């Protein structure tokens, strides 16, 4: 757990991509900017490619 | 900015999810991806990743972990 959060990305029936982030960090996922709040929740939830973002603290997976 | 590719024994979706989370836990990892026609390769991308420690962790928890490639990017 070097970063607080894991953002999971669900597209086409599976999570095949996950990204790390600290709370209140903005990361990039493909071309898109994602903001991750103090509860590890990502904004926006639905990326423009209709993929679905989900997050939580690292230990909860 | 290194890209690291790892064969991991992850035969079902629950182990693909465990491996994804496990690689992500390692210092310097920004992203982890599942690739290969048999859903058995992790592409780990970050900065300053210790790839020996990465593969050892996946090996300890998934049984098999082979370091296929490290590459600048």
């Amino acid at each position: 757990a070097w970063k607080d959060c894991i953002i999971q990305r669900y597209k086409d029936g599976d999570v095949n991509n996950i990204y790390t982030a600290n709370r209140n960090e903005e990361i990039t996922i493909e071309e898109y900017k994602v903001f991750v709040n103090e509860a590890c929740h990502p904004y926006p939830v639905i990326l423009p490619d209709r993929s679905v973002l989900s997050g939580d603290f690292t230990s909860a997976y | 900015r290194t890209k690291i590719v790892v064969k991991v024994h992850m035969p079902c979706g629950k182990s693909r999810a465990k491996a994804l989370a496990l690689a992500a836990s390692v210092n310097g990892v920004d992203s982890v991806e599942i690739t290969g026609e048999d859903k058995d390769r992790l592409v780990v991308v970050g900065r300053g990743i210790d790839p020996v420690r990465l593969v050892a962790l996946l090996r300890e928890k998934c049984g098999l972990a082979e370091l296929l490639m490290v590459e600048l990017v």
